[PDB]
């Protein structure tokens, strides 16, 4: 019986399984 | 109510609804003090589903015509079982809860949900 | 029945006592957290002044200052807590993270995430997503070393995207990131705490309009930027912890307030049942006695 | 027995009276089975949806400690 169970369980298969802020740096130089 | 008399799908839907409602009733004891925070999300999903499905059972029968000032509604059972299967699938979690309060059908459900 | 009522009464009383004690302890810890958080201002101000003054007359060229020419991917970091009973803190953080993910989805860029804290780690573990690394065990009490190592890892990951084209890592050898994000919560008031997500990976310059560098100015600039990144990362943690504790306190307060009414209602029910039982017994015994 | 034999009821509770409002009328329990003929047409037209608005206000007030 256990051999048959092992054989079947080998044969059997399982069917289951904007809002974004930004961090900057400040420069005293005037904008080029 | 029995699979001999009625089709299997109706039986399965009723069983699943009963199971969900019973589990929510069981969790009611814990939730009544702390809240939803202590529970895991694996039960948060069930809590939300139970809330929505229980709110869906409301209806506006015509006998309230002299009270609510609105006409009644009629729903064939095929549409009912289809809508309840769809809801038990869990797709409709996006919509807000208050949409389902006193609704007639799934078309009215979608119209009310999108109008708000 | 009677015994069940007494048992529930005893349990509710014990629960109320425990919740009150926890609330008082959290209120005590709030003051120490507030004292600790406000001690990093001078160093941050001085390092910002140093960086601004050094970069004022310096050339504007750095990998953290330049941008990748193509939108390959964008990294993100999510903070959390290390204990439960915090209320909607975790829910708010996760909702902000989800909305940021939805925003970045419009560009078609596949994101990569880093998680800190046990609760959020488990929550994403149940979901189907990848986690590069997890840091746990120090959210309650932070220190500079963890922030420094986190900043070093993130900067190295950003640097690893010099020539990442398509699926080709190039000479780097590993596929790297092109953008980073920070999600946390700030401390607006004792009762005002709102989640904030901000972008800080590539620096940018805004001219506000209108010394002597003994070593190489470029060398000083390149050495200084990682210190600034690490200081910002360190500054995040204290605010996170303070906001967490402030959110924690109100939950215990409301728990005790809600627990009292259960005691009241159960007491009323028990008294009613006792009166009904005694009156039924006396009615039955008098009816039996008079019948003879 | 009396609420079964009669139709309609008005509920007065000590909570609101102790709070400070003198006319203590609850909004979620007091339902009268009277028809609309009792109210004048002007009264019905001017006033509507008061009970539902008060019920939802009494539901919302429980979260006055969370403005987020």
């Amino acid at each position: 019986l256990v051999s048959v169970i092992n054989e079947f369980k080998k044969g059997f298969q399982a069917s289951d399984g904007e809002d974004l802020e930004k961090e900057s740096v400040k420069v005293r130089k005037p904008a080029p | 109510l029995d699979p001999a008399i009625v089709g299997d799908e109706h039986y399965r839907v009723a069983q699943e609804v009963i199971r969900i409602l019973q589990r929510y009733k069981d969790l009611q004891d814990i939730i009544a003090i702390l809240g939803i925070d202590e529970l895991s999300e694996e039960d948060k999903q069930l809590v939300n589903r139970a809330r929505r499905i229980e709110r869906f059972l409301s209806q506006n029968m015509m006998a309230a015509e002299q009270f609510t000032g609105q006409p009644g509604s009629t729903v064939p059972l095929k549409e009912t079982i289809e809508a309840f299967d769809k809801l038990t699938k869990g797709e409709f979690d996006h919509l807000p809860e208050q949409a389902f309060f006193l609704i007639g059908g799934l078309d009215d459900l979608a119209k009310k949900a999108e109008s708000l | 029945t009677l015994r069940e009522l007494r048992g529930r009464i005893r349990s509710a009383g014990s629960i109320k006592k425990i919740t009150k004690a926890q609330e008082l302890i959290a209120t005590s810890r709030i003051a120490k957290a507030q004292a600790r958080v406000e001690a990093a201002r001078p160093y941050a101000a001085e390092i910002t002044n140093m960086l601004t003054e050094l970069a004022g007359a310096s050339a504007l060229d750095h990998p953290l200052l330049v941008e990748r020419k193509q939108p390959k991917r964008a990294g993100v970091l999510v903070v959390s807590s290390d204990r439960g009973l915090c209320g909607a803190y975790n829910a708010n953080v996760l909702r902000r993270a989800e909305e940021l993910f939805s925003l970045l989805r419009d560009e078609g860029k596949d994101p990569v995430l880093y998680v800190v804290g046990r609760k959020a780690l488990g929550y994403f573990s149940f979901r189907q997503r990848t986690v590069v690394e997890s840091w746990t065990g120090f959210s309650e009490r932070p220190t500079y070393e963890n922030a420094r190592e986190i900043a070093d890892t993130l900067v190295n990951a950003f640097m690893a995207g010099a020539d990442d084209e398509g699926d080709d890592a190039g000479a780097d050898g590993i596929l790297g990131v092109d953008e980073l994000h920070i999600v946390f919560t700030e401390f607006r008031s004792m009762l005002s705490q709102t989640a904030v997500a901000r972008r800080a990976a590539p620096m940018e310059v805004e001219y506000v309009g209108e010394y002597s560098f003994e070593p190489d100015p470029e060398t000083l600039f390149d050495a200084l930027l990682p210190r600034y990144i690490a200081t910002r990362v360190y500054a995040a943690l204290l605010e996170a912890a303070a906001s967490e504790s402030a959110s924690r306190r109100r939950a215990m307060k409301s728990a005790t307030d809600n627990a009292d009414d259960l005691i009241k209602a159960l007491t009323l029910a028990a008294n009613r049942e006792r009166q009904a039982q005694i009156t039924q017994e006396i009615s039955e015994i008098v009816g039996g006695a008079n019948a003879l | 027995n009396v609420i079964s034999i009669t139709d309609g009821q008005c509920f007065l509770e000590s909570d609101l009276f102790n709070q400070g409002v003198r006319p203590a009328i609850n909004v979620g329990v007091s339902v009268s089975r009277v028809g609309g003929a009792a109210q004048i047409k002007a009264m019905k037209e001017v006033a509507g949806s008061l009970r539902l608005d008060l019920s939802q206000y009494r539901e919302l007030e429980a979260f006055a400690a969370f403005a987020s």
